[PDB]
């Protein structure tokens, strides 16, 4: 997850109050690691 | 052990200040300011400039205004002339019955039924009125005016 | 769960499917039917109302295809333990 | 008469014939009573022999009942006949709230007409106010009501049916959004009719209820003691509301006889049923995404609500806040101030999504965390936010679409206040309603839809008595108010519930409205600036004194000074200082042994005059310090010697060890100095279990002295004021940062919280521990004076950044047990501040490596800047202890512990190492 970890920093520092306001639940997810969410096989 | 130092700084390697540490408060810093000057002096100070204050605002800068006590102290934080008191065993509460014997004026009678201790000699000990007054069953009481003076009957051999 | 109306005629007014099944005591018991059963589409409309709202997040992009099969019966004044997985 | 049940009984003196017929009912009575349950723990068995009387007269009350009430009355209402409320919670306190709520009722049933006016302390001395709670005060309000109309039926049954009768005609007038209906009274009388508790909180039914709590409790109050409408209102000072009870109060402004009262309540509940109705049409609550809520229930907090509740944190906070998510949310969504209920206690209306945002926001921001160890100036905020039982978005832009749709309707049924009697203070701006151009129901209603509510400007109170009217009880305006005016005079009466008075009795309720003693029905909450205001006094003498609470015990002046191990050591410092007069404390901190002690106390007790009393300060983080130094206080005392008081540093003790200092030694006060919120609350407690016995705090902020527990000033004092002072022997003085009358005067006389915009928070006296080390009496060096004196120092709001540099020329120095000692940055300081956060904080094995690396170093240093410095050293030159000669080892010795100017040993310890 070269690109999802840079990312999730991306809307840790610009995008955090954005989704708090709007409500956005983002789902970062990678196929090396989040194999599970990706298949929606918990 | 690095608190003496400050007190006795004529044995510490060249009685150089630098090197001994001394505790201060930041806050209080700037209003110390004075070298040698009579503790008592600077409580007067303190105490003098509150009354300066206090008698300017609340008392409109008359010190005849102030209430007068005989002596100011013994109250606890949490708290006619011719008069007769018949003690009995059902519930005569020590405090108040002492507060009666005692009066409302800040007299001498006052002070010397309600102090809780007394002074011998620079040596606080136990009040002996807290222990004669004390509540016993008839340990009638009379004072004969407001400052004339008190006395306590008892029925000795069945005679008061 | 899902609770079927004390009455069809709300229903079957913005509908428009007035068949009396749904709302006449007397056509439901000529039709030989238990009742004035609830009308299908208010069931199937009413479980799809708990698919928009659980499935989705009250996101109107998500409704899309939905399949319903009728293959019972529901009363009025029913409640009814939907499930979905 | 033998009316029993159980262990209980009660004796009827009845007339022949009427004694057969109550031997009829009687037995009839007991038909319909229950078994003994082994204790009258049941729900009907009654547990009092008088609610016994109550359930008999309430039997009968579906000749004799006259003989039960006057007999009961008689007995056990003595002269409270119409305070009934009274005994049932005399019953609560000495004798639950379901059977006091019993008796209440069946009595209330049993009465004639009880237009009779009651004595209730000439109703609270004739300044009366009513305050009308609002919407979102509890969440299961509509129980309120239950018990309300269940209880008080003889009183409000024909205004709940009225209101009934209201609503179902008002219904018609437009629209009907209520898919469940609104008869109250088939709610009320069938549990199984009414829905379920979300349809109930819905805006459109439950502001008429919550009016209908509001009017209930109004008629209440006048019926039981025999006031029409129209002269309670008169009694009255004025009257407001929350964000819904406000059209209440115009109402009962505009009360009137019973007949027009009627008409009154039949204008506010149409104006309240309009209100909600047209909120929730132009507002109605949607669905809410279960993942939605799902997040928010999983992170401790409550279901999503149009409004949310943040405590604990300031108007202009919480505003920045709104002002990120507004920035970052669609106007249309935005979310706005609704209501300001204190300084820190906010609400703030918009769609429940954006709330969610908002308060995901707020819980990032926020922290969960033990900061005790951490700088006031940098500790995290704290806060407490939680989403009110409400469903609808009340002061805000939502429903200002629907104001001018409820201002079209009211037009059409006649509704309109013009003629109010007692002031009805604005929610919003705080004026009165009848200097209003406009109508006042135009305003009220404008007012409750889109303005927002600056609860403590409205309620700007000046008034002695204020009662909460509206639902909520102890979870309503009252209690919240009452937060807002502590210490300002006013005693808040929760006039709509009866429940067992509060434990440390802070606001009334409806037992205190009704009492009519003179002692528990007169009540005034303290009034700090009066009861502890700063008084002067005068000897026989002539002597001026400045009389407090600490001032009257001491007998001498409120200006002490505080324990000191280095300073205040010195036999010469405490008797001195004591003859002048002001109270000192030896601390035992320079005394190591019982035999040190005694003697320092012999010579300070020589040295005084007769008639005086010293102190002594005892460090509680040491235990040797205290099984060595408890014992000597006692046997000194039991001696008799002048010691007076025992001020226990650092580190409050417990309950046992202040027990036994209190009663075994016989001291006159215990400076029980704390240094935290949780400390303040250990000798709160104390003093709690000595109510009797004077315990003098001395709370020092930390923000002076040495040994400082570091912490603000101002703030824990700010909150703990109110707690400390419901306890007669707690004595309040503080210190930290004190040298002067002009920086003493304001804290004195509780000038010092007006900036704060709290009450006036009086203290009986200061301790002076830094200001008192030029003195002339203390034996501390005169280099170390004038290094003390040529120190600068330091403003309030900078002090706590000493820890990162010298701040006036002190720093904050760690402990060997770790705690932060302030002391003057001199050279050996700095070298302490460098060590202690370069090589001590390390570990083990990294500093004993950079105790080596670095020591090539430290040799030097502790040469050159410290106190103590390398033995090692010959001459100039460092070498190691082994690099020494025995030769040089003695001559170091005698140079470094014997002093050759003095001709003497620094200690004959020293003498005999050496
Ligand atoms: C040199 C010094 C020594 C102190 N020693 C003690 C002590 O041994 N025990 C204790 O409880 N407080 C001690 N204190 C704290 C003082 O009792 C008092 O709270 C503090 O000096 C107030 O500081 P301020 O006058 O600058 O506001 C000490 C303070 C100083 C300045």
């Amino acid at each position: 997850p070269t690109l999802a970890g840079m990312a999730n920093r991306t809307i840790k520092a610009k995008y955090e109050s954005y989704d708090a306001a709007l409500s956005l639940q983002r789902q970062v997810l990678c196929y090396s690691k989040d194999a599970k969410e990706i298949y929606y096989k918990p | 052990d690095s608190l003496w130092q400050s007190e006795d700084l004529e044995s510490v390697v060249d009685e150089d200040v630098q090197r001994t540490c001394i505790l201060h408060g930041p806050v209080a810093s700037q209003y110390t300011s004075k070298v040698d000057e009579p503790i008592g002096d600077i409580l007067n100070s303190i105490h003098e400039g509150h009354i300066a204050r206090l008698i300017k605002e609340e008392y409109a800068g008359d010190e005849s205004k102030i209430p007068v006590v005989e002596y100011f102290g013994g109250k606890k934080p949490a708290s006619g002339n011719q008069v007769v008191y018949e003690i009995d065993s059902e519930l005569p509460n020590k405090q108040e019955w002492l507060d009666l014997l005692a009066g409302t004026e800040l007299n001498w009678l006052q002070a010397f039924i309600s102090t809780d201790r007394i002074v011998q000699g620079s040596k606080h000990v136990s009040n002996p009125l807290h222990d004669i007054l004390t509540p016993a069953k008839h340990s009638k009481v009379t004072i004969d005016k407001k400052t004339k003076k008190l006395t306590a009957f008892e029925n000795i051999k069945g005679d008061l | 769960t899902s609770k079927a109306p004390g009455t069809n005629e709300p229903y079957a007014i913005v509908s428009g499917d007035y068949n009396p099944i749904h709302v006449s005591r007397v056509f439901a018991a000529y039709a030989k039917l238990p009742g004035t059963i609830t009308h299908g589409m208010y069931s199937s409309a009413s479980i799809r109302a708990l698919v928009e709202e659980w499935a989705a997040n009250n996101v109107a992009a998500r409704v899309r295809a939905f399949k319903c099969d009728f293959v019972g019966m529901v009363l009025p004044n029913d409640t009814l333990q939907t499930t979905m997985e | 008469f033998q009316l029993t049940h159980g262990s209980i009984e009660h004796t009827l003196l009845v007339p022949n014939d009427l004694f057969f017929n109550y031997s009829q009912l009687k037995d009839e009575f007991i038909k319909t009573l229950p078994e003994p349950t082994e204790g009258f723990a049941g729900d009907d068995e009654p547990s009092s022999p008088a609610e016994l009387y109550g359930k008999f007269i309430g039997f009968i009350s579906n000749q004799i009942v006259e003989l039960s009430l006057k007999d009961f009355e008689s007995r056990f209402l003595d002269n409270n006949n119409d305070n009934i409320h009274s005994f049932a919670v005399k019953l609560l306190d000495d004798e639950i709230a379901k059977v006091k709520e019993n008796i209440v009722k069946n009595y209330y049933k049993a009465v004639k007409s009880i237009n009779k006016v009651e004595s209730n302390l000439l109703y609270h001395c004739k300044k009366l106010v009513a305050i009308f709670g609002g919407q979102g005060n509890t969440d299961d309000y509509f129980e309120e009501l239950r018990e309300l109309y269940t209880l008080y039926q003889g009183l409000i049954e024909d205004l709940l049916v009225s209101i009934a009768e209201k609503l179902n005609q008002l219904h018609p007038s437009f629209d009907k959004i209520y898919t469940q209906g609104l008869n109250i009274l088939s709610w009320l009388k069938h549990p199984e009719t009414t829905p379920d508790q979300d349809y109930l909180l819905s805006v459109p039914v439950s502001c008429p209820v919550i009016c209908v709590i509001q009017l209930c409790h109004y008629t209440i109050t006048c019926k039981v003691l025999g006031l029409t409408p129209g002269e309670f209102r008169n009694s009255l000072k004025w009257s407001t509301g929350h964000s819904q009870g406000l059209v209440t109060a115009v109402t009962i402004a505009a009360s009137d006889s019973w007949d027009s009262f009627l008409k009154n309540s039949l204008t506010a509940v149409s104006l309240l049923l309009f209100i909600g109705s047209r909120c929730l049409s132009t507002y109605p609550r949607t669905s809410l995404p279960p993942t939605m809520l799902q997040d928010s229930l999983d992170n401790g907090e409550g279901r999503p609500s149009p409004m949310l509740s943040v405590r604990d944190l300031s108007i202009k906070q919480v505003e920045k806040f709104i002002e990120q998510t507004n920035s970052h949310l669609p106007r249309e969504k935005h979310i706005a101030i609704s209501l300001i209920n204190g300084a820190r206690n906010l609400v703030l209306s918009g769609p429940p999504e954006s709330l969610y945002g908002f308060n995901l926001n707020l819980r990032n921001q926020k922290a969960p965390l033990d900061q005790s160890r951490v700088p006031f100036s940098e500790r995290k905020l704290k806060c407490s936010n939680r989403f009110l039982p409400i469903f609808a978005p009340f002061h805000s832009h939502l429903l200002a679409d629907a104001t001018e749709l409820i201002l079209d309707d009211v037009k059409e049924h006649g509704l309109s206040f013009e003629g109010l009697k007692i002031p009805v203070y604005d929610t919003f701006d705080g004026s009165d309603f009848q200097a209003l151009k406009e109508p006042i129901i135009d305003r009220v209603v404008k007012l409750i839809t889109e303005l927002p509510v600056h609860w403590e400007e409205a309620t700007n109170h000046k008034a002695t008595h204020i009662l909460d009217f509206g639902p909520g009880g102890v979870s309503g305006l009252g209690v919240l108010t009452h937060r807002n005016k502590e210490g300002t005079g006013a005693r808040i009466i929760l006039a709509g519930t009866l429940d067992s008075n509060p434990i440390d009795d802070e606001y009334g309720f409806k037992h205190e409205i009704f009492q009519t003693s003179a002692d528990k029905a007169i009540k005034w909450a303290p009034d700090w600036l009066k009861e502890l205001r700063p008084t002067l006094v005068k000897n026989s003498e002539g002597k001026i004194y400045v009389k407090t609470k600490f001032s009257q015990l001491l007998g001498r002046a409120p200006l002490m000074v505080a324990g000191m191990t280095p300073t205040t050591v010195n036999t010469d410092i405490v008797s001195a200082s004591l003859n002048a007069g002001y109270h000192i404390e030896l601390a035992g901190g320079g005394y190591f042994s019982p035999v040190m002690m005694t003697r320092a106390i012999d010579d300070i007790v020589s040295r005084i005059k007769p008639g005086y009393g010293l102190g002594i300060n005892l460090i509680y983080v040491n235990p040797f310090m205290l099984q060595w130094g408890i014992p000597l206080i006692k046997d000194l005392r039991e001696k008799g010697y002048p010691i007076q008081s025992l001020t226990i540093g650092a580190g409050v003790p417990s309950i046992e060890v202040a027990t036994e200092y209190i009663e075994d030694l016989g001291l006159t006060h215990l400076g029980l100095k704390p240094g935290s919120v949780d400390a303040i609350s250990q000798v709160i407690a104390i003093a709690k279990a000595h109510p009797t016995f004077p315990i003098v705090l001395q709370w020092t902020g930390g923000r002076g002295g040495g040994h400082h527990s570091f912490e603000d000033f101002h703030q824990p004092i700010i909150q703990m004021y109110s707690k400390i002072r419901r306890c007669s022997n707690i004595v309040l003085v503080a210190g930290s940062g004190f040298g002067s009358d002009e920086d003493t005067y304001p804290y004195l006389s509780g000038y010092w919280s007006e900036k704060f915009n709290y009450p006036p928070m009086p203290f009986d006296g200061v301790l002076f521990g830094s200001r008192v080390m030029t003195s002339k009496e203390s034996h501390t060096s005169l280099a170390a004076k004038k290094l003390i004196v040529e120190c600068k120092g330091v403003p309030d709001q900078q002090w706590e950044q000493t820890y990162k540099k010298p701040t006036g020329g002190i720093i904050t120095v760690r402990s060997e047990m770790g705690e932060p000692i302030h002391k003057i940055a001199t050279r050996g300081v700095m070298f302490w501040k460098e060590l202690d956060d370069t090589i001590f904080n390390l570990p083990k094995n990294k500093l004993l490596d950079a105790l080596n690396k670095k020591r090539d170093h430290i040799i030097k240093k502790l040469n050159n800047d410290f106190q103590k410095p390398w033995f090692g050293k010959n001459a100039n030159g460092v070498c190691d202890l082994q690099e020494m000669t025995y030769k040089e080892v003695a001559n170091r010795l005698v140079e470094l512990m014997y002093v050759k100017k003095s001709h003497r040993w620094i200690d004959v310890s020293l003498r005999n190492m050496y």
